[PDB]
């Protein structure tokens, strides 16, 4: 019935004030609540009935509501404020959510990824399997490319790489896997994982023996 | 000519119903004209206690001045005076409240015991008004005033009453299933009025130092 | 404190019935203005309300999905149960349990449960294979060394990974899983530990894949 | 059923105009008038009216019974004085037929304590009220005691009532108020009333068996 | 104003039921109060808000109110119930009393008067005055006649006789005074007070001595 | 226990102002629903209401007599005052002070004061001559004797008579006064006492004519 409307995304620079608008006909005379959902976490109530702030919510969170538009206001935007923000009301004795707004904080500083490469475990080799693990963490922005090398040859199939995800420290982490046969892993002199991030290259290499 | 209100009644005028102007106050009047049962009066649902007596006391007045008895910014440092707004009292589309009353809410996770007093130094009887909010559910009681078993007490030389709020779902009236009762009293000069509450109190922001006359009614 | 716990990550076949159970404490569902609500979030879509039960045992349902929802308060055990019949792949997502506070303030959710992952698929449940990642020091800043665990080929999500039965959280980094071309999932968990402890302190990564009812404790010891 | 120019509250409370009717025993919905003249004859606010509106929307078995006989249930109090001008019936003062306005008996309002166990094999609807007098004079005249209380308690209900003495705006020649409450008593449960004044006791209850759904028209 | 109408008088046999009406337009919805005023005493509330009986009022007092008529019922009417009864309402910020109704109890038993007569005191004689006091008490009905006598001559000068009034035992008391000069008192052989009540006569005589 | 007393029987000249003071106890006027009222009864004449003051200092008046009435409560002590300007002989009668209980129950009067007699006349006051009535045992009595007091030629009413300062009440009969042709009043009070008590006991009648502020204590003893 009642239709709440939000923008699909909002962007702000570090330290600036973010404003997320919730649209609705005569919404000012209705109790609007705001919820935040950080990447892969449970939602949290940041603002209830328009302007109220629960305990523990930082004071840079505020709200307003008049006419046809309610607003969530985040002053001094921090890297940890990036999340999805939803507005919700009670109309006709029903719950009504908004489409949600994706808040991206611009101007964040870049961070170089730390790369760790593990060779196939001796226990896995006994299972007639072999998996190379390339763990990449602590980088921003979340855009990296990964290349695998056999000696100095490119490795095509058997490569599984994740999309980067936000860490607790607001940086990104990624993982790439290379599945080999135990005979392939013992056949080549070395294997390498190449991680390119923002025009910088980090390559790590492992070799087989006890 | 004496007074005149128009769209509002005496209740909406004395309380500060945001739809009637609160500042068109002539210093004196002999009688009052209004619409008794009015559209804009007590916007938040409830009952105005001793309302018919208050009309007579306000029927004929020789001197009438309003003054901020409890400044909103300084009188309530341990409570929240900026969150007291409701959809039953709308203004320019947003929510509002009475201009002369402040709906106090807990500050954080605490509603410490409130105790505020005023001594009558205006040289005449001061009209003091205050409200008592009765939430609809115990969830509202914990969200507004934190404490569960609260009480309000108003004391003076010429008045004394202790208020125990009742939490119950009253029928939905102006989008509110809770109620708020409005009370008033007159403080003689030199007398001290005292407010003592652990929740549910709608504190006064503006009082009315006045000098009454004998007779008169309402038209 | 107030607590809401959802009941176990579930894998449901298409057209089967999902049954979720939320357990709560720190408050009474019979207190005036207390409600319990099921809210889900499909991947790539916004929060959608499911059902609600209030202190007067009144039940409210998503009108669009009313024919499939069934909410009830299990007497005695402080548990509300959600029944969703005819589960379809679009019903995949995280299902949250949330207390809703109702009053003249206007009906809002606080707190939320941490959510349970519900997967609707016809595929077969597969427990993971766990391989130790022996410690190395190529990328650890001090004396510290990096040892880990490879949780490979399981379905569906999720798995939990702890170290020394939870007695080790400092320096632990569990990377999100990878959806392999085979349709299975794999993830790794590493922990940076002091080098002096290597050989004299046992490090055991504890893997638990509840959908397959599989739990593997893997001791990661140094290469010798 | 269809109840003419009465509302649910006045019909379930038994307003003098709604009148003691034979009524039916089963219904699926209820037809009300948008605005009804005879609701609550004494001024007040019916608590949880919307809750009770939906519980009574669809009923399969409905039987009213005298839970507390007017004659013998209140020996220590006066059961034949509780009439008011706000509830008139044919040019005389009256009251609700299902409720009794208990008044003191002489110069004493002893502590009241009455109980009822639900032996009807189905949930029973009980209704009562707490009178809030207009002035302290009526508090002394009706219930003698100045500081009173009411306690209604069952295994599914528990609440204490503290009456407030105040002069509300005059409505139907009344400056006092009277709220009306209600609860359902599961079979085998025992509802217990405990008060020292201001209690409007129940005379007739309603053993019922509800159904799912339905509303009001 | 608002009109309350009562009958002027109501009479009932002893031990029967009296009903005093108080008329008013739509008085059934109004709160009526009844007050009893026995001769020589203050009013007392006997029935408030239509039917309620205060403490100490005997059980035979009851009241009803409906339509256009309020009513005060006094079952088993007793002699002590002879009084004035007033209905009263508080209406439009104004008290409103009824005209009142004198209730008489018929068929009351008769009582013979006791007649005490004092001669002029020595002190009053010293004041050049002389008065004879004839005291009559405990008789019913109220009607009596008093005749004075000088020796045997029936005097008619200087005589003042009260109107009999109800004393507390629901009977009547009266008194008669004969004013004389001291010379008149000592002149005659004796003086007599003669009270006639219900066909019977009591006569008492004092003598200057 | 509630106590309402009026302020002295008065004699007021025509066109003068009567002032009555009602002192009360056992209850407070500030209590909600408490009022004080003056109600008079002239000879003949139904009950007539004058003025009322309630717990909030509001004042209501007999609208037919509004211009002459003024009611007020003493700020010090529990007292109420009524002022009635230019009195007429028709204003003669007993003036009662009574508490009125107000509520939705109706507005009734309980209790009433004993009343005070106000007489409007131009005749001016006159104290009473008191003569003893020597004890006698002839008319009535048994083992008792009858002594009394003659209260003669006073105006206006009333006179209050007691015996032995109120210590003797049993067997006392004060007769209603007679209005003599002279316009003055005269009454007699008698008391039956045991004939053996004459000589062994002193009997004093206490007459008090407050309008003239005359009070007499006449000693009645047998004539030897
Ligand atoms: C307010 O005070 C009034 C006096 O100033 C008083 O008026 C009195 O009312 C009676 C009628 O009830 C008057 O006249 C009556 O005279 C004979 C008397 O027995 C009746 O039979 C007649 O019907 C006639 O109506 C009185 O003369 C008058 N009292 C006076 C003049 O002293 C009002 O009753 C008072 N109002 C209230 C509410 O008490
Ligand atoms: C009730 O459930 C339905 C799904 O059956 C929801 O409807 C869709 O909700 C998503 C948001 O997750 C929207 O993107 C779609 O456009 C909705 N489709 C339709 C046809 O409405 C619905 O939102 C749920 N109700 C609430 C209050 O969330
Ligand atoms: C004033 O009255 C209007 C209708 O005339 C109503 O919509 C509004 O809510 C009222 N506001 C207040 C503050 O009473």
């Amino acid at each position: 019935s009642y239709e709440l409307t939000q923008p699909l995304s909002v962007s702000v620079a570090l330290g600036q004030t973010a404003r997320i608008t919730c649209g609705g006909n005569n919404i000012g005379i209705k109790n609007v609540h705001w919820y935040q959902q950080r990447p892969g976490q449970a939602p949290v109530l940041v603002i209830y009935t328009d302007i109220n702030r629960p305990s523990g919510i930082p004071e840079r969170f505020s709200g307003s509501n008049s006419g046809n538009t309610a607003t969530l206001i985040i002053s001094k935007a921090q890297a940890g404020d990036e999340a999805d923000y939803f507005c919700q009301v009670w109309d006709s004795n029903t719950v009504v959510f908004g489409g949600g707004t994706k808040l991206t904080v611009l101007s964040q500083p870049k961070a170089a990824p730390s790369v760790t490469l593990f060779p196939p475990s001796s226990e896995e080799l006994q299972a007639n399997k072999a998996t190379l693990v390339c763990l990449i963490s602590d980088f921003y922005p979340g855009a990296v490319t990964v290349a695998w090398k056999a000696d100095s040859s490119p490795v095509k199939a058997g490569v599984e790489t994740t999309t980067p995800s936000k860490q607790s420290n607001n940086k990104y982490a990624a993982s790439s896997y290379l599945s080999l046969t135990p005979e392939q892993w013992k056949s080549h002199k070395s294997y390498s994982c190449q991680v390119t991030h923002e025009g910088s290259t980090v390559e790590k290499t492992v070799a087989p023996t006890e | 000519a004496p007074l005149h209100l128009g769209k509002c009644n005496i209740a909406g005028w004395i309380l500060g119903n945001p739809e009637c102007e609160s500042l068109s106050t002539a210093s004196s009047w002999s009688y009052i004209v209004e619409t008794p049962s009015s559209d804009n009066g007590t916007c938040y649902p409830g009952d105005f206690i001793d309302y018919e007596e208050l009309r007579e006391q306000l029927s004929s007045v020789s001197s009438f001045e309003r003054f901020e008895i409890f400044p909103k910014t300084s009188s309530w440092p341990n409570h929240d005076s900026n969150k007291g707004v409701t959809a039953a009292c709308p203004h320019a589309g947003a929510k509002s409240f009475y201009k002369n009353l402040i709906w106090l809410v807990k500050k954080g996770n605490s509603y410490p015991k409130l105790s505020k007093s005023y001594i009558n130094d205006k040289g005449k009887e001061v009209l003091v008004l205050w409200g008592i909010h009765h939430p609809s559910t115990s969830a509202d009681q914990q969200s507004l005033y934190q404490n569960a078993d609260t009480y309000v007490f108003v004391g003076s030389s010429r008045y004394s009453k202790k208020f125990k709020p009742e939490i119950a779902i009253r029928p939905k009236v102006r989008d509110q299933e809770g109620r708020m009762n409005y009370y008033w009293t007159l403080v003689e000069p030199g007398d001290k009025i005292t407010f003592e509450a652990t929740g549910n109190l709608v504190v006064p922001r503006y009082a009315f130092a006045m000098e009454r006359n004998a007779g008169s009614g309402i038209i | 404190q107030v607590t809401l716990r959802e009941s176990g990550p579930a894998l449901v076949k298409p057209t089967q019935t999902l049954t979720l159970t939320c357990t709560f404490s720190g408050f009474s569902l019979s207190t005036s203005g207390m409600c319990l609500t099921w809210i889900r979030r499909p991947p790539g879509k916004a929060l959608e309300w499911l059902a609600l039960i209030d202190w007067d045992d009144n039940k409210y349902y998503n009108t669009s999905l009313r024919t499939r929802l069934t909410i009830s308060k299990d007497t005695s055990k402080n548990q509300v149960v959600l029944k969703v019949t005819d589960m379809d792949p679009v019903d995949t997502g995280t299902y949250y349990c949330a207390r809703m506070l109702y009053g003249d303030l206007g009906g809002r959710f606080d707190p939320w449960g941490q959510g349970t992952l519900v997967t609707v698929s016809s595929a077969s449940t597969k427990g993971p294979s766990v391989f130790p990642l022996a410690p190395s020091s190529k990328s650890t800043s001090g004396g510290t060394a990096a040892l880990g665990c490879l949780v490979k080929d399981y379905f569906p999500e999720p798995v939990t990974v702890s170290w020394n039965s939870g007695a080790l959280t400092s320096g632990v980094h569990t990377f999100p899983a990878v959806l392999q071309s085979s349709g299975l999932y794999s993830l790794s968990s590493v922990v940076t530990v002091p080098s002096s402890s290597l050989g004299t302190q046992t490090y055991i990564c504890n893997v638990n894949h509840k959908p397959s009812n599989t739990k593997v404790d893997k001791k990661v010891e140094p290469k010798s």
